[PDB]
Formats: structure tokens, C-alpha cells, sequence
């Protein structure tokens, strides 16, 4: 009575049937689960290499298949190149992706805000190719005094002639002239063969970015893959038929592992019903197709008489099983404090499906087919017939809107 | 707002707001555009029914009142108007006897305008819509065949 | 439709980013919340026109008619007349969204409509104004033939040969109904608009709308604040226009759906209680006589008219 | 000769699991009812693809199931070999010597790889993955193609990494095979209950 | 209206902009369809 008495912000009520904040099923058991995987990935091997090998012959170590810490790919404030778009940073934690791979590459300092698999380059676009879009994160520790050569390094060369565009993550070696003009020079010097790469002049007594950049990078995908690959979260027995904790691979929650007899058909796992939610899945070590789906949510409406002639107040909440929240079940939901009655009336609030309801200290909370009228019947007999012998005059009465109000 | 803001961070929030003053006042102005045409449909009812039910008498069932139509008077309100209908209703009924027609000198007769009743004994002529009884004569019968 | 579940799917950070914005939700329910009450409204005008329940007798000495395929049949455990099955047999959840069950069942409108028939059938057209008065076919059938201009000896020359044309064409239509398909477009052309509308709006999920993705559980797994901002002002600006492409070209489908329940309406009123004079308003001829029968949301009239066939020349 | 490709070599975009829909992708494939360049594979040579297709192909008991990729083709430079008969995988897309009367005898570091039968093979490389697909389904005709369909299931996905443009042919040894000619269209899979994909259609075909 | 060619004018850059909204344009396409066949249905009905 209260929750509906701020909501008409009023104190007077009057008679009707009414509408309250709604209830959806909290969890019975906290909005969590996440799959069985909990594999992660090293690094060291990668960043102690002999040889990041030059540009055109970079090195790669397989980091991947593997549950990311995207967390921790996120929450390393290590980490100078986060525009790594398509997903975000700061929510990268809550995250899924299938796969993490390892490729890798050497940034300069005007490109920070342009470093990812995708960035700007003639180093790239003839040592790499691809487009320009943005996801790669890169990793940096203080590089202040390690590793540098006066006088210019003749390995990371900047390669102002090429003969296009930039676009990287590929590979080539060959070190290959700018055809500005119409010169195949093969890879040598001269004069409108303006040698291929110049230098950048990685000097020690310079500034720290000139000294070493080992750059480990990640690469990101996704997957509608059978639903065994995702982020951390607690994951619950296959208690079928009870509410319990799920944020499904991904799919937040509170519900059921209900085992499914899906056959599954197959290439969407993460059952792409229009809907494109995952409706089965796999798992390696329970090799079982596990159905998805979600626990109920409904509105709560109150039904009550005038505020002026009792404080009494029925609850009724829509499309939901009474066992899963006097108790009644009809089929517009479950009903609370009522009493079932088996004389029918007429309709004074009505509820849905045929069921009404009225207040008793005249009628109970009545619920069962409606009466529509008085039962009658004419005496029919082909030689009879009836005629009336006085009159009445009567006097009705007609409403009508015809105009509105004037604004600007 | 104006008096706190900076020009490129209070752009975003003027844009806003012409936005949702037209937005809110879209389905607000489509709402004065489809409440205005809910208002019309109700003001042409309303010259149909004052043209038809105060200015004649019409036979259209349930139209102009439960019954049949008699009379009607106008009256004012605010944004709005009022009618008052008078109609005719029939009260107490009695039952009878009837036949299609009567084979006096081998013809046969059909009545003008009513029917034939008979309250036992003998046959009188009533019209429909009031019970009054007359006697039978070559005044209101037509003659028709075998 | 739910707003905030359907906008932020539980997420607090979501949620409170929102907050900051006004009262669309409110304004969103409360329309959605007009129009589900306007459609009751509508279907208990056009149906509810009697105060009783009257019936048929027992006993079936109507002249020579037939009408054993427009009264309800008691074998089945709904009592529909086979017009009434044929019709019906004819014709063919997640995010936030809601469907209601209607007030009315299919049973109370079946025997509105039998009430109506069993009273027109015993009694004229006088159950409308006062009091039911009885009157035997023959005679009611003249009076009919009367109110068109043709002296009524004339029905009492052709009874049977006037009830042999009348049950005819009554089993023609009957046949001509069954086999046809394309009848009923009207209904499934507003049915299939209706859920064809339906799935774009939830496909505007599988619609990005400013965002990389579509999905929104994982764009909003995906993005920081100042670009999760980005989007869902979008989604929003997206969902009440495609809601309100269904609000916008709803209250205008909700105003074609009135005006076709006003002309129902007036139609019940005047052809079935009565008898009109209108040229081409019940049916192509002279008005004689109609009968109403019901189907999934609409209704369906029969009209009886009177056509002369042969004519001579004189001076 | 030259024949109608009918509608041979369609696969399965991901390895995944969907149900009962009638979907719509955009990748690269093979055409229905493409004017081949089907040279012979017993009367030995070279076979056409365009726009997006790896060695496309038909089969009758695996006769048809070796190609050659690279860019010269000559090993002077990216060149790739591929002998073919997926029971004994010990993996050889390493590097050999190809032949205009192209044919198939009896390094490549990475090993982290991807008419009275069907077997149609694939050879893609997609973002290092070097993926394949193969089959296995018998049928009864023998002179020509049959007139039916057929989709073609992966065997890993798993990438290594070398560039490739240009093609020739091999023959595994211990008639007729029919490729396409395309561009970059789209098509529309169809599904039944069991999911196998059952029908396609062209979108860039006809009116 | 030509939706795409109105919006755009001739710019793949314009093109692959667009390509992540959605179906807003056939949409329109589909309403100003409507609308179209609704007009000479008036005028058949009127005047047949």
C-alpha cells in the first residue's frame, strides 16, 4: 500500500488495479559462473629471445589457447598502447575472448596512439600487411640505459621509401626501393633509389626511447565456439531443475544446467536462435550438451478496494510459477491472499482470463468463468403471437469532446 | 548549466536538449498531431449527430438514443456539449392467436396494414406497434387468388 | 517492454550512467500501457450489445429453413458452428519483452454471438428496443419482403420455392469459404506485420547502432565508460524510435484498428438489429436479413439480398 | 573441358554448432554453374578458382587431391607442395619443385596445422591458419559430374604462417574434376533438423 | 528517395561508416513502400 501510494503520489487511493516496481528473480544463488577452463599463458621466452629478428623477420612465440587474464591484460599499468579498440580496457576484465594470439613488432614514438596489429607504417606495409585498425597492447618497463647504438641502427629503419601505403602484420625481407617514380631497384642504393630505410638513431647517450623496445603483443578473437572457453566465475554442479548460480560462459544470471537432448546441429554453439544466445553446450571434461536458459522475471500489480474503506491489499505476480517465488495459481500468474469462491457475479476489477475480483468484510476474490447475464428463453410456437397495450417515455444522456486547448 | 558550462562539453548538452525537447515533444508533437486527430473524429460525430437527431427524426437504429426516436435538445459544457434524447418504449404484452389469411367465399383475403388476432372466439384486426381491436370488412382486407 | 533491462541487461555501472537522463522509461510504459488498454475497450464495444441470454427452442418447425450450419453444434466440447471451424482452422520472449493474455476468451465470445443469433432468429427485430416479443417466420419474412416495396402475398405464392434458393445458397457459401485460401488476408496481413515488427526490434540487438558489436551482453562486457556512454545513447535513441515506429505507426495502426472497430460497431447495430435503407451499405441488392459469426480477432457478417432476374418489355 | 560446376564446393564457415535457420554469409567460395577451366586430372592439367577460393576441386575414390601454391612456383621463393592422403599425417607443406604438366611424387617448421566417393579438399590460408577441408560420401555414376550436393568438413584449425598467390596442380598417385570462376558474393545456407547443409543459393546469378 | 546514395554521396569511406548501424534503411524503403500502394488503392476504390 505504501510502495503504491508513492507511486500515484498521492495519499487517496481509489478502486482499480495498479502497477508497482517489478520483480525479477534475484539470485537465488549470486549472478555467477564461468566454464571449466583456467589455462593461462607465459611470456619469457618471447622477451628473452636471442632475436626479435628485424622487422621483416620478426620473431613469434605461440602464446595462445589459453583463459587470458584480460584482467590483467587490462590492469597493467605497464601497458603505453591501450587504444586497442573493438572491446575496451576498462571493462576488459568482464570479458570472453576465445583466443589471445602472439604476433609482435616495434613501435616508434609519434605511433603510441596508432600501435596495434593494424597501425602506421611503410615498416609495416612492405615488412607486414593488413589494415590500419586498432587492438594491440604493448608492454613497458623502464628502458632508460639498456641497449643502443651511436650514430644510427641499420635493423629497425624506418622505411620512408616504399612504394605505397601503410599496412601491417604480415611478412617480407625484401628491403625494397620507394617507386615514387617507375624503379624496380631491387634492394640497392643509388639516386632515385634513395636507399629503402633510414635510420631512426637508436643512441645510448640519447633520449630513453631510443634504447630497446622488446614489444610482446596479443592478438583478440572471438567465438561463438562450444562454450567452454571463457572468463573466471564460479562454476556450479549440473543441478538441473534448481535456480542456482550462473553467469553462463559469459551469460549472466541465476538458473539452471539442465542437461539437454539437443543434437545441437552444427555451427553456431552459441545457439544463434535469432535471439543469438547459447541454448547448449560442451564441455571437454563433461562432454555432456548442457542446456541454457534463464530463471523468470515478471511484474507485480496490486489490486485493491477504495483507500476509504479498508487497508487490505492482494499481490499478484505476472507469468510466474508459484513454487518458484493463501497461495492460487491462475493462468495470467500466481495469485496471494485470496479466497477462491464458486457462485459467479458480475466484474468489478478485472484480472485476466475470465477472473474478476471484489472485497467481502460482498463477494470474495472470486475466480472462475464470468456470468455474462440472466438466462432467458421466448416461447416459440408457429400460431402465437404478442402484442403491447401501454407505454413509456424515457430520457437518456450523451457526452461528447469537440475542442482542445491553445499553445506555443 | 549556462552560467557553469565550456563550449565543447556544453554543445554535447545542447544537442541534448533540442533533441529530447524535440524527442519528448516528438511523440509529443505527433501526439498534438495524433490527439488532434482523435479530436477531429469526435467533432465530426458530433456535427453528424446534432445535423441528424435535432435539426429531423431519424430511423437509424441506435443512433440517437435506446428506443425509438422522438426528440432531442442541445446543451453546452466545456469543451464540449451535451444531448438529450427522448425515445418510446412499449410496456405489457399479452398473448394470442394468428393465421396468414381468411377463405370466406372461397377467396382469399389479406389484411391492409396489421394483423389478424383472435382472443378465443372471434377475429379482430389490430395494427402492430398498439393493441386496439376493430371489426373485419372490405374496408381494410384486399382480395388475392384462391 | 522493460526499459532498464532491456538498455543495460544488470549492470550496475549501466544503470547508474542512465540514471542521469530523465523519465523516457516512464513515459515509454505509459504509453505501451494506453494502447493495451484501448484494445479491450475495443473488443468489448463491438460485442457486447445484449443485456440476457436467450436460446433456441428444442424443437426446429421453422417453415422449411435450415439453419443447421450457423447453430452451434453440441458434440464438439466447444460449441462452434462448423462455419465457425472452418474459419478457425483456417488460419495459422527473453529480453524484457512481455506479452499479455487478453480479458475475453474465445467461449464467452462464442455465446455472445449464439445469444444474438437465437434472439434475432425467434424474434425480430424487437429484442433491440424493448422487450422480445415473439413472431413466427412466415409472417416476420413478410413483413421483410414488405419493407422493400413488394406486396406480401408474394412470399405467401413461393414458400417453397423461396426456402429450396434460401438453403442453396447457404451450402455454396459454406463450400466457396472452404475452399478458397486467400479470404482471410486482412487478419493475416496485420498478424504477420505485427510479429515481422517484433523481430526487427529485438534484431536491433543484432544491430549495432554506433557499435562495434551487436550483441549487447558483450559490447557491454567490452566498454569503458566514456564509449559504453557512446553507445547506449544510441541504443536508446534507436529503441524508442523503433518502439515508436511501432507507438508512432501504432498509435496510427491503433487508429485504423478503431476506426475499423467504430465500423463494426455500426454495422452490428444496423444490419443485424434492423433493417437499412442505405443503398450498398449491407450488401449488393435490397437488404433482407443478416447473421453474425466470429473468428481469431475479427468478425465475420452474411448478408441476404434480393435480385431480380427477368425482364419484358410493355408500353 | 568445360562443364557446368553444378553445385560443388561449399563448406562450413566455422566449427561450431547452429540449428534449423536459414542463414545468410559473406565469404570467399565457388560458384554454381561456373564455366570451369577444367583441365583433366588423368588429360592432367591445370585448374581455374578467382576471386576467393582455395584448390577447389571434385573427387571419385581420392583421385584428385594434391595442388600447388606460391608465386613463382619455381621454389625460388614462396612455393608450397602439398601431397595428399590424410591417414598417415605426417605433415609436408614444405617446400618442392612443381611442373606445367603438373603432377604430384612423394623445411617446414610449424607443426601446429589445420564416381564412387566424395573427398573435394581444400588449401586456404586465412590469417596464418592454413586450413583444410576434406569428405567422405559414396556415390554410384562414373563418367561426369553428379548432379547433387555436398558440404565439406574441416579436419584441424591451426595456423603456421607462409605466403602464397599463385597455383599449379598435383595428381597423388599410388577423367574429370570441376571448379569454378567467381567473385566476392554472398549465399544462403539451408538447414534441416539434423543439420546438413541441404540447399544454396547465388545471390549474384540472375534476377 | 535513394537512401544510401542521399546519405553518402558516391564515398566508399561513407559506405563502410555507414555499414555499422543497421537496418534503418530498409526500414524507410519499406515505409515510403506503404505508402505508395495505399494511394492508388484510394483511387481505384473511390471510383471502380
Amino acid at each position: 500500500l505504501s510502495e503504491t501510494k508513492c507511486t500515484l503520489k498521492s495519499f487517496t487511493v481509489e478502486k482499480g488495479i495498479y502497477q508497482t516496481s517489478n520483480f525479477r528473480v534475484q539470485p537465488t544463488e549470486s549472478i555467477v559462473r564461468f566454464p571449466n577452463i583456467t589455462n593461462l599463458c607465459p611470456f619469457g621466452e618471447v622477451f628473452n629471445a636471442t632475436r626479435f629478428a628485424s622487422v621483416y623477420a620478426w620473431n613469434r612465440k605461440r602464446i595462445s589457447n589459453c583463459v587470458a587474464d584480460y584482467s590483467v591484460l587490462y590492469n597493467s599499468a605497464s601497458f603505453s598502447t591501450f587504444k586497442c579498440y573493438g572491446v575496451s580496457p576498462t571493462k576488459l576484465n568482464d570479458l570472453c575472448f576465445t583466443n589471445v594470439y602472439a604476433d609482435s613488432f616495434v613501435i616508434r614514438g609519434d605511433e603510441v596512439r596508432q600501435i596495434a596489429p593494424g597501425q602506421t607504417g611503410k615498416i609495416a606495409d612492405y615488412n607486414y600487411k593488413l589494415p590500419d585498425d586498432f587492438t594491440g597492447c604493448v608492454i613497458a618497463w623502464n628502458s632508460n640505459n639498456l641497449d643502443s647504438k651511436v650514430g644510427g641502427n641499420y635493423n629497425y629503419l624506418f622505411r620512408l621509401f616504399r612504394k605505397s601505403n601503410l599496412k601491417p602484420f604480415e611478412r617480407d625481407i625484401s628491403t625494397e626501393i620507394y617507386q615514387a617514380g617507375s624503379t624496380p631497384c631491387n634492394g640497392v642504393e643509388g639516386f632515385n633509389c634513395y636507399f629503402p630505410l633510414q635510420s631512426y638513431g637508436f643512441q645510448p647517450t640519447n633520449g630513453v626511447g631510443y634504447q630497446p623496445y622488446r614489444v610482446v603483443v596479443l592478438s583478440f578473437e572471438l567465438l561463438h565456439a562450444p562454450a567452454t572457453v571463457c572468463g573466471p566465475k564460479k562454476s556450479t554442479n549440473l543441478v538441473k531443475n534448481k535456480c542456482v548460480n550462473f553467469n553462463f560462459n559469459g551469460l549472466t544470471g541465476t538458473g539452471v544446467l539442465t542437461e539437454s537432448n539437443k543434437k545441437f546441429l552444427p555451427f553456431q554453439q552459441f545457439g544463434r536462435d535469432i535471439a543469438d544466445t547459447t541454448d547448449a553446450v560442451r564441455d571437454p571434461q563433461t562432454l555432456e550438451i548442457l542446456d541454457i536458459t534463464p530463471c523468470s522475471f515478471g511484474g507485480v500489480s496490486v489490486i485493491t478496494p477504495g483507500t476509504n474503506t479498508s487497508n487490505q491489499v492482494a499481490v499478484l505476480y505476472q507469468g510466474v510459477n508459484c513454487t518458484e517465488v493463501n497461495v492460487f495459481q491462475t493462468r495470467a500468474g500466481c495469485l496471494i491472499g485470496a479466497e477462491h469462491v464458486n457462485n459467479s457475479y458480475e466484474c468489478d476489477i478485472p484480472i485476466g482470463a475470465g477472473i474478476c475480483a471484489s472485497y467481502q468484510t460482498s463477494q470474495s476474490i472470486i475466480a472462475y468463468t464470468m456470468s455474462l447475464g440472466a438466462e432467458n428463453s421466448v416461447a416459440y410456437s408457429n400460431n402465437s403471437i404478442a402484442i403491447p397495450t401501454n407505454f413509456t417515455i424515457s430520457v437518456t444522456t450523451e457526452i461528447l469532446p469537440v475542442s482542445m486547448t491553445k499553445t506555443s | 548549466i549556462l552560467s557553469r558550462l565550456d563550449p565543447p562539453e556544453a554543445e554535447v548538452q545542447i544537442d541534448r536538449l533540442i533533441t529530447g525537447r524535440l524527442q519528448s515533444l516528438q511523440t509529443y508533437v505527433t501526439q498534438q498531431l495524433i490527439r488532434a486527430a482523435e479530436i477531429r473524429a469526435s467533432a465530426n460525430l458530433a456535427a453528424t449527430k446534432m445535423s441528424e437527431c435535432v435539426l429531423g427524426q431519424s430511423k437509424r437504429v441506435d443512433f440517437c438514443g435506446k428506443g425509438y426516436h422522438l426528440m432531442s435538445f442541445p446543451q453546452s459544457a466545456p469543451h464540449g456539449v451535451v444531448f438529450l434524447h427522448v425515445t418510446y418504449v412499449p410496456a405489457q404484452e399479452k398473448n394470442f392467436t394468428t393465421a396468414p389469411a381468411i377463405c370466406h367465399d372461397g377467396k382469399a383475403h389479406f389484411p391492409r396494414e396489421g394483423v389478424f388476432v383472435s382472443n378465443g372466439t372471434h377475429w379482430f384486426v389490430t395494427q402492430r406497434n398498439f393493441y386496439e381491436p376493430q371489426i373485419i370488412t372490405t374496408d381494410n382486407t384486399f382480395v388475392s387468388g384462391n | 517492454v522493460d526499459c532498464t533491462m532491456y538498455i543495460c541487461g544488470d549492470s550496475t555501472e549501466c544503470s547508474n550512467l542512465l540514471l542521469q537522463y530523465g523519465s523516457f522509461c516512464t513515459q515509454l510504459n505509459r504509453a505501451l500501457t494506453g494502447i493495451a488498454v484501448e484494445q479491450d475497450k475495443n473488443t468489448q464495444e463491438v460485442f457486447a450489445q445484449v443485456k440476457q441470454i436467450y436460446k433456441t427452442p428444442p424443437i426446429k418447425d421453422f417453415g422449411g429453413f435450415n439453419f443447421s450450419q450457423i447453430l452451434p453444434d453440441p458434440s464438439k466440447p466447444s460449441k462452434r458452428s462448423p462455419i465457425e471451424d472452418l474459419l478457425f482452422n483456417k488460419v495459422t520472449k527473453f529480453n524484457g519483452l512481455t506479452v499479455l493474455p487478453p480479458l475475453l476468451t474465445d467461449e464467452m465470445i462464442a455465446q455472445y454471438t449464439s445469444a444474438l443469433l437465437a434472439g434475432t432468429i425467434t424474434s425480430g427485430w424487437t429484442f433491440g428496443a424493448g422487450p422480445a416479443l415473439q413472431i413466427p417466420f412466415p409472417m416476420q419474412m413478410a413483413y421483410r419482403f414488405n419493407g422493400i416495396g413488394v406486396t406480401q402475398n408474394v412470399l405467401y405464392e413461393n414458400q417453397k420455392l423461396i426456402a429450396n434458393q434460401f438453403n442453396s445458397a447457404i451450402g455454396k457459401i459454406q463450400d466457396s469459404l472452404s475452399s478458397t485460401p486467400s479470404a482471410l488476408g486482412k487478419l493475416q496481413d496485420v498478424v504477420n506485420q505485427n510479429a515481422q515488427a517484433l523481430n526487427t526490434l529485438v534484431k536491433q540487438l543484432s544491430s549495432n547502432f554506433g557499435a562495434i558489436s551487436s550483441v549487447l551482453n558483450d559490447i557491454l562486457s567490452r566498454l569503458d565508460p566514456p564509449e559504453a556512454e557512446v553507445q547506449i545513447d544510441r541504443l536508446i535513441t534507436g529503441r524508442l524510435q523503433s518502439l515508436q515506429t511501432y507507438v508512432t505507426q501504432q498509435l496510427i495502426r491503433a487508429a485504423e484498428i478503431r476506426a475499423s472497430a467504430n465500423l463494426a460497431a455500426t454495422k452490428m447495430s444496423e444490419c443485424v438489429l434492423g433493417q437499412s435503407k442505405r443503398v450498398d451499405f449491407c450488401g449488393k441488392g435490397y437488404h433482407l436479413m443478416s447473421f453474425p459469426q466470429s473468428a481469431p480477432h475479427g468478425v465475420v457478417f452474411l448478408h441476404v439480398t434480393y435480385v431480380p432476374a427477368q425482364e419484358k418489355n410493355f408500353t | 573441358a568445360y562443364t557446368n560446376s553444378f553445385t560443388r564446393g561449399v563448406y562450413y564457415p566455422d566449427k561450431v554448432f547452429r540449428s534449423s535457420v536459414l542463414h545468410s554469409t559473406q565469404d570467399l567460395f565457388l560458384p554454381f554453374f561456373s564455366n570451369v577451366t577444367w583441365f583433366h586430372a588423368i588429360d592432367n592439367p591445370v585448374l581455374p578458382f578467382n576471386d576467393g577460393v582455395y584448390f577447389a576441386s571434385t573427387e571419385k575414390s581420392n583421385i584428385i587431391r594434391g595442388w600447388i601454391f606460391g608465386t613463382t612456383l619455381d621454389s625460388k621463393t614462396q612455393s608450397l607442395l602439398i601431397v595428399n592422403n590424410a591417414t598417415n599425417v605426417v605433415i609436408k607443406v614444405c617446400e618442392f619443385q612443381f611442373c606445367n604438366d603438373p603432377f604430384l611424387g612423394v623445411n617446414c617448421t610449424f607443426e601446429y596445422v589445420s564416381f564412387k566417393n566424395l573427398r573435394e579438399f581444400v588449401f586456404k590460408n586465412i590469417d596464418g591458419y592454413f586450413k583444410i577441408y576434406s569428405k567422405h560420401t559414396p556415390i554410384n555414376l562414373v563418367r561426369d559430374l553428379p548432379q547433387g550436393f555436398s558440404a565439406l568438413e574441416p579436419l584441424v584449425d591451426l595456423p603456421i604462417g607462409i605466403n602464397i598467390t599463385r597455383f599449379q596442380t598435383l595428381l597423388a598417385l599410388h577423367a574429370a574434376y570441376y571448379v569454378g570462376y567467381l567473385q566476392p558474393r554472398t549465399f544462403l545456407l539451408k538447414y534441416n533438423e539434423n543439420g546438413t547443409i541441404t540447399d544454396a543459393v547465388d545471390c549474384a546469378l540472375d534476377p
